[PDB]
């Protein structure tokens, strides 16, 4: 083989994204396209390994608390203005603002940087924030207890710098085709609502003479069987993450080398919002979980090595080792129906009066079946006494409803940010932004807010055990299964492996061949 | 992050 003259690239995306204004999103679709447009501190290769971004070089304290992230001097953004210590100060800031009402507010929490918390809680202004530009080239980042996974954290999209003077000049217009101004790779060469977003190089991207591919495609295709029709039709070269569960030992005996799949540090869950009677009572959300049988869906439903899981946290991501799966997980499910049962009878249901309410789901068809075989169970399960209905909605429609609370039980799935235990427990703190569950345990803060000062990997695995212990008692969740990521790319793809855990994909970093 | 697909 060699290169290919032509370096082009079609991809699904999926879905059309929230917003590409990455303070105002929360999902992969949307993460996708920032990280093409825009580049933090550290980045990564495919396999996820950090690399340098914004950042030539870095370093911390001894203890942790204090991190030093030095420039490029001749970094620019896409429009010449130079890409500052400043850039980084006024998107974090931002981030925290109550004001941006951004869903990823709480993540600068996460890391500990000191006042974060006290500004998301409107207590300090965001000028408060404990970063700074030392100089126009030297950002610092101060915390309040140890992190030693920092470097990490900062790949995310929800800590990419935005362009200061072109943000404050524009407010959110900034966001426009016309106006947008990013540090990434590429560039906005098109959007069309519900069809397609092309990218062309930034050739000012400080790294544009290694970047292969010139051209890209995002496409917002919905049902996994319309994106497997076009890859065999020769119209996308890489799905997205997802494969008809029908079509799966077909698809890789036919493309074989084609289809891509591992575990993933994911986790599917319907989400059950604790402050909307009748979720509000722990007997009922105990109930739900007694009675549905995860094995269904991942052995039956899907069968394409999803693994079923009973707890938050996939118990195999850094850390994350001591938690423990319910022992409910091990009793026979007629136990655990009979057990059902009388929960909802004690609460007042009966084949007559069921517990009724809907699942909201984002369309694909492959939640719809996870959403059926859901309904099903749990009716015939509980005979008679739950009866369930479906509500698909387009993704942004759907978010926008998790996020109002205005569902009662949500299809959920949550990819980790980053390869340590908290990127999930944090999720369920009372006041993470994260948390559209509305799950509040101070017992359940009390066990992650103490894991923040441990010293040593131990004392925080401990520490998670017990709060996936405490979100188990109060059963504020329907875990289902952790992720796997399979995925139809062509042959003439390459620099894709699929092995990175934070599951990013970096035009940057494929490149096509020929032959 | 959320996952849209499965």
């Amino acid at each position: 083989t060699q290169l290919d003259e032509k370096q082009h690239i079609v991809i699904n995306n999926g879905a059309e994204p929230q917003s590409f204004d990455p303070h105002k999103t929360e999902g992969v679709p949307e993460s996708n396209v920032a990280y093409q447009l825009l580049e933090g501190l550290v980045t990564s290769d495919s396999e996820g390994k950090l690399q340098p971004g914004a950042a030539e070089s870095w370093e911390n304290t001894p203890d942790f608390k204090t991190w030093t992230f030095h420039l490029r001097k001749d970094a620019k953004w896409s429009n010449g203005d130079p890409v500052t210590a400043h850039d980084f100060v006024f998107a974090w800031r931002r981030l925290v603002d109550p004001a941006t009402a951004a869903p990823y507010a709480s993540y600068l929490s996460y890391l500990q940087v000191e006042n974060a918390q006290d500004i998301i809680d409107g207590k300090k202004k965001p000028a408060e924030l404990g970063v700074e530009a030392k100089d126009d080239y030297t950002f610092v980042v101060h915390a309040t207890n140890p992190v030693p996974y920092a470097v990490s954290l900062t790949t995310h999209q929800s800590l990419l710098p935005l362009p200061q003077k072109v943000v404050e000049k524009l407010g959110d217009a900034w966001v426009k085709k016309e106006n947008y101004v990013g540090n990434g790779a590429y560039k906005l060469a098109n959007h069309i609502i519900n069809e397609k977003i092309e990218f062309e190089r930034n050739p000012l991207y400080w790294n544009d003479k290694e970047t292969v591919i010139n051209s890209a495609t995002f496409l917002a295709i919905e049902n996994p069987s319309t994106d497997v029709a076009r890859y065999r039709a020769g119209d996308l070269d890489m799905t997205s993450y997802g494969l008809p569960p029908e079509q799966f030992a077909k698809l890789k005996k036919e493309l074989l080398g084609e289809v891509y799949v591992t575990r993933t540090l994911g986790t599917y869950s319907y989400e059950l919002n604790n402050k909307k009677a009748p979720f509000d009572n722990v007997n009922i959300r105990k109930a739900l979980n007694l009675s549905l049988d995860r094995n269904v869906i991942t052995d039956k439903v899907l069968g394409q090595g999803q693994t079923p899981t009973y707890v938050f946290t996939p118990t195999y991501i850094e850390e994350g080792h001591l938690i423990q799966q319910p022992a409910y997980s091990k009793e026979p499910m007629a136990q655990r129906n009979e057990e059902a049962i009388k929960l909802l009878e004690e609460a007042g249901y009966s084949k007559a009066n069921p517990l009724k309410f809907s699942i909201l789901y984002n369309t694909n068809e492959n939640h719809k079946k996870v959403a059926i075989a859901a309904a099903s169970m749990w009716k015939a399960n509980t005979k008679g006494l739950i009866d369930v209905k479906l509500e698909n909605q387009e993704w942004k429609t759907y978010i926008d409803s998790r996020r109002a609370g205005r569902y009662d039980v949500a299809r959920a799935g949550w990819h980790a940010d980053y390869n340590q235990a908290t990127t999930f427990g944090n999720y369920f703190l009372s006041n993470s932004s994260n948390n559209t569950a509305k799950y509040a345990n101070p017992e359940y803060d009390k066990a992650m807010a103490e894991s923040y000062a441990a010293t040593d990997a131990e004392g925080r695995a401990k520490a998670y055990a017990k709060a996936e212990e405490i979100l188990g008692k109060d059963y504020g969740i329907v875990p289902i299964f952790n992720y796997v990521n399979p995925r139809l790319v062509k042959p003439y793809v390459k620099g894709y492996s699929g092995k990175d855990p934070q599951d990013h994909i970096y035009l940057r970093n494929l490149y096509i061949i020929k032959h | 992050g959320i996952i849209n697909t499965l």
